[PDB]
């Protein structure tokens, strides 16, 4: 998780064998690329959606 | 907010205003549909308070506002253990009926202790509110916001005779002119992490507003995120 947060968009934890597990805050889901966070509810926290 | 600018509607959809024996006396942030996080010094006493989410212009109607009554107030248990220190200046407000989340009414994200502190140390946060726009001057009609840089602890300490605890941080500009101010207390200090905003502070106290050599003082939310999560659970 040392550099660029393991390339996790939100949260990174050190697992084993040099590798990472990313995770996201409530209302988001770990995207299939296993790094990014995607909305899992209609109005997830912390997001501007008015445009 | 001194030296800030007008928010757009929905730009800070976690921001709420508090109304009571004084109108627009403090701000807060939406934790979830039932809970607001604010400053404990805004809600000493069991006097009645209302919360307005989806607020933009406090003298006009936007048809985005949601007004709720506060039925329970939980100041941090160590607030006012020591008088007039403003240590642990943070409180939770439970609403009588859930907010309805929408583009104008949206929670702020709250990371764990480690990541809230990492986000704070990114060093640039947004503060917002309807407080004074000049020191000893009038309050804002339209929500104001301002980006403030984090200030290092030693500089923070030298800037004031009052004590800065490890539950506080400083933010503002070495040259002054831009600051939170009276009426902004309880509102958010937030850090934007790739388009998602996280709560990193609560607007707490200062000496005058926007004076050169002085900084705004903020409650350090990383120290309180376990407590926030414990008390605001939905079931
Ligand atoms: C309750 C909040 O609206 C308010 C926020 C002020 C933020 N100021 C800056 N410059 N960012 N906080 C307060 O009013 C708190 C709690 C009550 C006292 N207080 C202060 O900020 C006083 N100004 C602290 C003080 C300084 C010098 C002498 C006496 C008191
Ligand atoms: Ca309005």
């Amino acid at each position: 998780c040392n550099i660029k947060n393991g390339r996790c968009e939100q949260f990174c934890k050190n697992s084993a064998d040099n590798k990472v597990v990313c995770s996201c805050t409530e209302g988001y889901r770990l995207a299939e690329n296993q790094k990014s966070c995607e909305p899992a509810v209609p109005f997830p926290c912390g997001r501007v959606s008015v445009s | 907010i001194v030296g800030g600018e007008d928010a757009k509607p929905g730009q800070f959809p976690w921001q709420v205003v508090l109304n009571g024996k004084v109108d627009a006396f403090c701000g807060g942030s939406i934790v979830n549909e039932k809970w607001i996080v604010t400053a404990a010094h805004c809600v000493e006493t069991g006097v009645k308070i209302t919360v307005v989410a989806g607020e933009h212009n406090i003298e006009e109607t936007e048809h985005t506002e949601q007004k709720r009554n506060v039925i329970r107030i939980i100041p941090h248990h160590n607030y006012n253990a020591a008088i007039n220190t403003y240590n642990h200046d943070i409180a939770l407000l439970e609403l009588d009926e859930p907010l309805v989340l929408n583009s104008y009414v949206t929670p702020i994200c709250i990371a764990d202790k480690e990541y809230t502190n990492i986000f704070l140390k990114f060093g640039s946060g947004y503060v917002s509110g309807w407080g004074r726009v000049f020191h000893k001057g009038r309050s804002a009609l339209v929500l104001q916001y301002l980006r403030v840089p984090l200030v290092d602890r030693a500089t923070c300490l030298r800037s004031t005779k009052f004590t800065i605890t490890n539950n506080m941080f400083c933010a503002g500009f070495h040259e002054g002119g831009r600051d939170s101010c009276q009426g902004d207390s309880g509102g958010p200090h937030v850090t934007e992490v790739e388009g998602t905003s996280f709560l990193t502070g609560v607007i707490s106290w200062g000496e005058e507003c926007a004076m050169k050599g002085k900084y705004g003082i903020y409650t350090k939310v990383s120290r309180y995120v376990n407590w926030i999560k414990e008390k605001t659970k939905l079931t």
